[PDB]
C-alpha cells in the first residue's frame, strides 16, 4: 500500500531499506524513496516505451536487448544519460 | 560478483504492461533492465550522498538535486516532474 | 536453378581450399568467399553441406563454422554487428526447412554448431516469422534419438529464455513435463542434458513468478502442481554423490532452481522446507570439508600414490550457490528463522570457509598491491573466503546478539581444535586463527557490546593475550602475524592499558624493513585503526609516545612502494597528523617536504595529488607550521601555476590552486609577502591565462579567499603598470563572467562578486553596474542550474542590503530581454527557486523571496506586481507516467506575488521534511518561514492569494494554522 499511495508501481519500500542499508547517509526521510522510486519507475517507462517502439516498428512482439540497444543510442537524452552511469 | 543486487524483474514487467500491455520482454532484455535500474540507483546514491555534507540527511530535495545532476535535459525535467507528483500523492 | 548449383560447387571448392596447406590456395579461397558471402544462397548452400548427413567431416565442419557466423551477421538488418546483404525471406525458409534436421547429427561438433545456429535464427524470428518452431523441438525431445534430445535440449536452453508472458501459456504446460522426464531419467540421459532440463526449469519459473505477481492466477495454472513434483526432484538429486549420475556443476543448478522457488515462490514451498534445509545443511558441510582439503591445504606438488579418473570442475561456484541459498533464507520474513537457529553451527562452517589458501598465500606473496587490493573492506575481489565473510556480515546485522553469541561458540570450538591439530604437527594449523581472528574482527562491534554487557560467555582478556599477542610472537606465517596486528587494532576499546602499550610496539615493529610486505602493510592498517578510534574515545593520550616511530615507518614504506600500498600510507600518514598538532608542528620539516616529493612524482595520478591535498590541509589548519611549510610550499605551488599549460599533467595546476586556497583560508591577516606578492599574482595571471574551466574556477575561489581573509593588503598591492589587486579580481570577474567563453566559467563567480561586494564594492562604484550587467548577459547563455543559482544568487544577496537601489537599476535597463530586467531576473529565478541546493544558499533566497514579497505588498511596488511568470504544471491525477513522448503530444501563468508566495510555501515542505528525518545563517529558517506565513494570512491581500493555491500547498499551510 505504500507504493500504492504514492501511485507507483516501483517497490518505495525496498529502495528505503536499500538507502538505508548503504553506507549513503545515516538519515532519511521517508518522502526520499518515495521520489527515487518514481524516477527509477519513469526511466523504465521510457526506455521499455522507445524500446517497445522499435520491436513494434519491426512488427516484432518481444523486447529483446538489441532494441533496449537500440532505444537507447537512438535517443539523444537516454544516450547522454547511459555514458556517465557506465 | 559479490551482492547487481536488487531484483525489479516484477516491477520492471509491470510498468511494461502499461506503456505496450500486448508485447513482451526477453529473459536478456529483462536482466538488462535489471542491471540498469540498479546502476541509477547507486548513482543516484552515489551523488544524493556526497551532497548531504554540502548541505548527513538524504530528503525529496538531495535525490531530486542528484537527478537532475545526472539526468540530462527533459529526461531531468519529467523525472522531476514525476517524482513531485509522487510525493506530493504520498503526503494527500 | 544452373546458375545455383553452379555458385554450390565454386562453395565447396572454396571450402576444400580454405582446408589446403598450400597456402596460396588458401589465400585464393579466402579472396573468394569473401564474394561468396554477398550470395543470396550461400547460407542455403552451407545450411545444405551443413546438415547432410554423407558428406566429409572437414567440410562439414568448416560450413557449420561459417554458417553460424553467417546467421549471426546477415540474418537481420537491425542487428549490431550486420554486414550486408540480409538473407532473404527466400533463404531464410529454406534454411529454416533444413536445419532442424541437423539436430539429430551423430557427430556431437556438427550438431552443436547447427544447433546454435538455431538459436541464432529463433533470436530474430521466433514466434513470427518460425511459428512452428516449439512444437518443432518437442518432437525432437519424445522421438527416443538421444542425438536428438541432446540436440532439442541445446536449443532449448536458449529458446525458453526467448519466451515471453504472451506465449509461456501454450510453452510452460507443455515443457516442463518432459523436463521432468529427462531430469529423473538418470539412468538414460547425460548429466550436462539433465542439467539443461534444470536451466529450463528455472527460466520458465521466473517468467511465470513475473506474470503472477501482476495478476493472480498464472502460477497456480501453469507450474505450481509440478513445483511439488520438481523440488521433490531436486532434493533427491542434491544428496547423490559424485559420480556417474552427478557432478558439482549440475549439484548447483539443482540448489539455483531451489533458491529461485524460495525467493520466487515462498508461500508455496513452506510444505518442503523440512526436508530441504537438512539436506542443503550436508551439502554445506561436506563442501565444506572437501573445499579445506582440495583448495584450502591443498599443495600441487605432493603426489598421489593411487591414481583415479577424477575431474572436479566448478566446484567453487557451487559453493558459492550455497551461501546464495543460505541468503535467500536470510532475505525471507518466515524462513529466517532457521538460520537465526543454527547460527552456532552456520558460523562454524563459515569461519572454514574463510580460512587462508596456498593459492591465495602464493598470489599475495608475489604480488602485495593485490594483498592491499583484496584485503580492504570495499574490495571488488570475489572469493569464497570474502563471500564467507559477506554471508557473516549479514547474520550479523539481522540477529547481532545472537551472531555474537554465536560466533564466540564458534571461535571457542574453533581455537581448542586447533590446540589439537597444532600438537598433532599439522603446519596449517594456524590458518584457523586466522580465520578466527579475521571473523572476529569483522563484527567487532558486537562483540565487545555483548561481552561488556556480559550478554555472552567470551574471554575477551584471554582471547587478546593468548590468541592476538601469543600470535605476534609466533613466526608460523606473516598472514599470522598480519592478521593479528590488525585483528587487535579492531578491539582497541576492549583493551587494558598493558595490552594496548605491547600491541603499539607490535604494530611499529611490524613496518620496518626486515618485514614481509604483507606484514607491513598490515600494520599500516592497524595505524589508521588506532588513530580513528583513538581520537573518537579522546584517548589519543596513549599514543602519543609512538608518533615519532610511526611517522619514520610510514615515510621509509613509501619510497619502497607505489600504487595502492602508497595510496594506504598517505592516508595513514594523513591521519597520524591529526593525532597531536603539537607532534604534527614539530615533524612539518620531514612531513611537508616528503608530501611535495610525492605530489610532484606522482603528479600525473589525481588520487595521490588528492592524498597529497589532504595532508597539505592539515598542515594549514596548524598554526606553527603556516610559516615553515609556506616558504616550503608555495615556491613549489608557484611554479606549477607558471608551468605551461601542456606540458604539465591535467589537473595538477587546478589543485596547486586550491591547496593554495586553503593556505590563505587558513592563514591570520596580514598574510607573509611570499602569499601576496608571490603567490596572488601567480593565481591571478594563471587564471587570467588559462583556457581550463576548472582551474579558472578554482582561481576565481582563490582571490575570492584573499578578498574575503585580507582585502586591505589586495588594494595596496600594485605591479609594475600600477594595477592594484582588486583590478586583477576585477579582470578575473570579466573573464569568469563573458558571455563568449563558456558557460561554466561562472560556475562560482557568484560569491566572489558577492564577496567583493561585501568587503569592496563602494570602492569602485561604477563597476557594480557594469558587473551587474556582465551577470544578466551571462544568465542568457546559461542554461544549467549551478551556474544560474550563482549568478541568480547574486541579486539574492543584494535583496538584503540594497532593496531599492536593486529594483532601482534592475528596471533601468532591458537586459537581453524586450522587457524590464527586473522581469528577466524574477522570471530565471522563480522558475528555478525549487531546485536550489545549500542550507546557507536556501535561506539567502528563501527570505530574500519572502522580502520581495512583503516589500510588493506593504508598498505598492508595481514594478514587482505587474510581472507575471510561470506557475505550474496542471496534471491529471488518473494518468499513469507522464513520458516525454506524452508531453508533446498535448503551464499557468500567474502574478509574479503568487509564484512567490508558493515558492515560500515550498521552501517550508522542503524545511519541515528536512528537520522531521550574511549573518542569517542562525535563524531557524522553519520558525521564520512559519512566522511569515502566519502574519501575511491575515493581511487583507491573502483573500486572493489563497484561491490560487493548489491541495498540497494549502495542506502545508494547515500544518501550521
Amino acid at each position: 500500500t505504500r507504493s500504492s499511495r504514492a501511485g507507483l508501481q516501483f517497490p518505495v519500500g525496498r529502495v528505503h531499506r536499500l538507502l538505508r542499508k548503504g553506507n549513503y547517509a545515516e538519515r532519511v526521510g521517508a518522502g526520499a524513496p518515495v521520489y527515487l522510486a518514481a524516477v527509477l519507475e519513469y526511466l523504465t517507462a521510457e526506455i521499455l516505451e522507445l524500446a517497445g517502439n522499435a520491436a513494434r516498428d519491426n512488427k516484432k512482439t518481444r523486447i529483446i536487448p538489441r532494441h533496449l540497444q537500440l532505444a537507447v543510442r537512438n535517443d539523444e537524452e537516454l544516450n547522454k544519460l547511459l555514458g556517465r552511469v557506465t | 560478483k559479490r551482492r547487481r543486487k536488487e531484483s525489479y524483474a516484477i516491477y520492471v514487467y509491470k510498468v511494461l504492461k502499461q506503456v505496450h500491455p500486448d508485447t513482451g520482454i526477453s529473459s536478456k532484455a529483462m536482466s538488462i533492465m535489471n542491471s540498469f535500474v540498479n546502476d541509477v540507483f547507486e548513482r543516484i546514491a552515489g551523488e544524493a550522498s556526497r551532497l548531504a555534507h554540502y548541505n548527513s540527511t538524504i530528503t525529496s530535495r538531495e535525490i531530486q538535486t542528484a537527478v537532475r545532476l545526472l539526468l540530462p535535459g527533459e529526461l531531468a525535467k519529467h523525472a522531476v516532474s514525476e517524482g513531485t507528483k509522487a510525493v506530493t500523492k504520498y503526503t494527500s | 536453378g544452373p546458375v545455383a548449383q553452379g555458385l554450390k560447387e565454386a562453395l565447396v571448392d572454396t571450402l576444400t581450399g580454405i582446408l589446403s596447406p598450400v597456402q596460396e590456395v588458401r589465400a585464393a579461397a579466402e579472396e573468394q568467399i569473401k564474394v561468396l558471402e554477398v550470395t543470396e544462397e550461400f547460407g542455403v548452400h552451407l545450411a545444405e553441406l551443413t546438415v547432410d548427413p554423407q558428406g566429409a567431416l572437414a567440410i562439414r565442419q568448416l560450413a557449420s563454422v561459417i554458417l553460424k557466423q553467417y546467421v549471426e551477421t546477415h540474418w537481420c538488418a537491425q542487428s549490431e554487428k550486420f554486414r550486408p546483404p540480409e538473407t532473404t525471406e527466400r533463404a531464410k525458409i529454406v534454411i529454416r526447412e533444413l536445419l532442424p534436421n541437423g539436430l539429430r547429427e551423430s557427430i556431437s561438433k556438427v550438431r552443436s554448431s547447427v544447433a546454435y545456429a538455431v538459436s541464432a535464427i529463433a533470436h530474430w524470428d521466433w514466434p513470427e516469422a518460425w511459428p512452428q518452431l516449439f512444437n518443432l523441438l518437442m518432437e525432437m525431445l519424445v522421438s527416443g534419438d538421444l542425438n536428438a534430445v541432446h540436440g532439442a535440449m541445446r536449443v532449448l536452453t536458449e529458446f525458453t529464455r526467448e519466451v515471453t508472458d504472451t506465449q509461456m501459456p501454450l510453452v510452460a504446460p507443455v515443457i516442463l513435463p518432459e523436463m521432468y522426464k529427462i531430469f529423473t531419467m538418470a539412468e538414460v540421459y547425460g548429466i550436462r542434458t539433465r542439467s539443461r532440463a534444470v536451466e529450463i526449469f528455472t527460466t520458465c519459473a521466473h517468467m511465470i513468478c513475473n506474470m503472477e505477481e501482476l495478476e493472480k492466477g498464472a502460477a497456480k495454472v501453469l507450474i505450481f502442481p509440478v513445483v511439488q513434483q520438481f523440488t521433490e526432484a531436486f532434493v533427491q538429486a542434491l544428496q547423490i554423490p559424485d559420480g556417474p549420475t552427478s557432478d558439482s556443476g549440475f549439484k548447483m543448478e539443482v540448489l539455483k532452481a531451489v533458491t529461485a522457488l524460495v525467493k520466487n515462490f515462498p508461500k508455496h514451498m513452506v510444505s518442503s522446507m523440512q526436508q530441504i534445509l537438512p539436506i542443503v545443511w550436508n551439502t554445506l558441510t561436506e563442501s565444506a570439508a572437501f573445499y579445506v582439503r582440495t583448495e584450502v591445504n591443498y599443495t600441487e606438488e605432493v603426489e598421489d600414490p593411487v591414481d583415479s579418473d577424477g575431474e572436479v570442475l566448478g566446484f567453487e561456484n557451487l559453493v558459492f550457490s550455497i551461501f546464495e541459498f543460505v541468503h535467500a533464507l536470510l532475505e525471507n520474513s518466515k524462513f529466517k528463522s532457521t538460520v537465526k537457529k543454527a547460527l552456532p553451527e552456520l558460523i562454524y562452517y563459515i569461519i572454514l570457509y574463510m580460512q587462508i589458501t596456498e593459492e591465495q598465500i602464493k598470489v599475495w606473496t608475489a604480488n602485495p598491491q593485490q594483498f592491499v587490493e583484496d584485503e580492504d573492506d570495499d574490495t571488488f575481489s570475489y572469493t569464497v573466503r570474502i563471500a564467507a565473510q559477506d554471508l557473516l556480515l549479514a547474520v550479523a546485522t539481522d540477529f547481532q546478539n545472537e551472531s555474537a553469541a554465536a560466533l564466540a561458540a564458534a571461535a571457542t570450538r574453533h581455537l581448542q581444535e586447533a590446540e589439537q591439530t597444532k600438537n598433532s604437527g599439522t603446519e596449517h594449523w594456524w590458518k584457523i586463527h586466522e580465520a578466527c581472528m579475521l571473523a572476529l574482527g569483522s563484527v567487532k562491534a558486537i562483540i565487545t557490546d555483548s561481552v561488556k554487557n556480559g550478554r555472552i560467555h567470551f574471554d575477551m582478556h584471554g582471547f587478546l593475550t593468548n590468541v592476538i599477542l601469543a600470535d605476534l610472537n609466533l613466526s608460523v606465517s606473516p598472514f599470522l602475524l598480519g592478521r593479528a596486528l590488525w585483528a587487535a587494532s579492531r578491539f582497541t576499546v576492549a583493551m587494558s592499558p598493558e595490552l594496548i602499550q605491547q600491541f603499539l610496539q607490535a604494530t611499529v615493529s611490524g613496518l620496518h624493513e626486515t618485514q614481509p610486505p604483507s606484514v607491513r602493510i598490515s600494520a599500516v592498517r592497524a595505524i589508521w585503526g588506532y588513530c580513528d578510534q583513538l581520537k573518537v574515545s579522546e584517548s589519543t593520550h596513549v599514543l602519543q609516545p609512538f608518533l615519532p616511530s610511526i611517522l619514520d615507518g610510514l615515510i621509509h614504506l613509501a619510497a619502497q612502494f607505489s600504487s595502492e600500498v602508497l595510496n594506504l600510507v598517505m592516508e595513514t600518514l594523513c591521519i597520524v597528523c591529526t593525532v597531536d598538532p603539537e607532534f604534527t608542528a614539530s615533524m612539518e620539516s620531514k612531513i611537508c617536504p616528503f608530501t611535495i616529493a610525492i605530489f610532484l612524482k606522482y603528479s600525473n595520478d589525481p588520487v595521490v595529488a588528492s592524498l597529497a591535498q589532504d595532508i597539505f590541509k592539515e598542515l594549514s589548519q596548524i598554526e606553527a607550521c603556516q610559516g615553515p611549510m609556506q616558504m616550503r610550499l608555495i615556491p613549489t605551488l608557484v611554479s606549477i601555476m607558471q608551468a605551461p599549460a601542456d606540458k604539465i599533467p591535467a589537473g595538477l595546476c587546478a589543485t596547486a590552486i586550491d591547496i593554495l586556497t586553503t593556505v590563505v583560508r587558513n592563514t591570520k591577516p596580514p598574510l607573509s609577502q611570499l602569499l601576496i606578492c608571490q603567490a596572488f599574482p601567480a593565481v591571478a595571471q594563471c587564471t587570467l591565462h588559462t583556457d581550463d574551466n576548472a582551474t579558472m574556477q578554482n582561481g576565481g575561489e582563490c582571490l575570492r579567499a584573499y578578498v574575503s581573509v585580507t582585502l586591505e593588503q589586495v588594494a595596496q598591492w600594485h605591479d609594475e603598470q600600477g594595477h592594484n589587486g582588486l583590478w586583477y579580481v576585477m579582470q578575473v570577474v570579466s573573464q569568469l563572467l563573458d558571455p563568449r567563453t563558456s558557460e561554466f566559467t561562472a560556475a562560482f563567480v557568484g560569491r566572489l562578486v558577492s564577496t567583493l561586494i561585501s568587503k569592496a564594492g563602494r570602492e569602485l562604484g561604477e563597476n557594480l553596474d557594469q558587473i551587474l550587467r556582465a551577470i544578466l548577459s551571462k544568465m542568457q547563455q546559461a542554461e544549467t542550474l549551478s551556474v544560474m543559482q550563482s549568478l541568480i544568487m547574486v541579486f539574492a544577496h543584494l535583496v538584503h542590503t540594497q532593496l531599492e537601489p536593486l529594483l532601482e537599476f534592475l528596471c533601468s535597463l532591458p537586459g537581453p530581454t524586450g522587457k524590464p530586467a527586473l522581469e528577466f531576473v524574477m522570471a530565471e529565478w522563480t522558475s528555478r527557486q525549487h531546485l536550489f541546493y545549500g542550507q546557507y544558499e536556501g535561506k539567502v533566497s528563501s527570505v530574500a523571496l519572502c522580502k520581495l514579497l512583503q516589500h510588493g505588498i506593504n508598498a505598492d511596488d508595481k514594478r514587482l506586481q505587474d510581472i507575471r511568470v510561470k506557475g505550474e504544471e496542471i496534471y491529471s491525477m488518473d494518468e499513469g507516467i507522464r513520458t516525454r513522448s506524452k508531453s508533446a503530444k498535448n503551464w499557468t501563468n500567474i502574478p509574479l506575488l503568487v509564484k512567490i508566495l508558493k515558492l515560500i510555501i515550498n521552501e517550508l515542505s522542503n524545511v519541515m521534511e528536512a528537520n522531521a528525518a550574511d549573518p542569517l545563517y542562525q535563524i531557524d529558517l522553519q520558525a521564520y518561514l512559519t512566522d511569515f506565513l502566519c502574519q501575511f494570512a491575515q493581511q487583507p491581500c491573502y483573500i486572493m492569494f489563497s484561491g490560487h493555491l493548489n491541495d498540497n500547498e494549502r495542506r502545508v499551510l494547515q500544518t501550521i494554522g
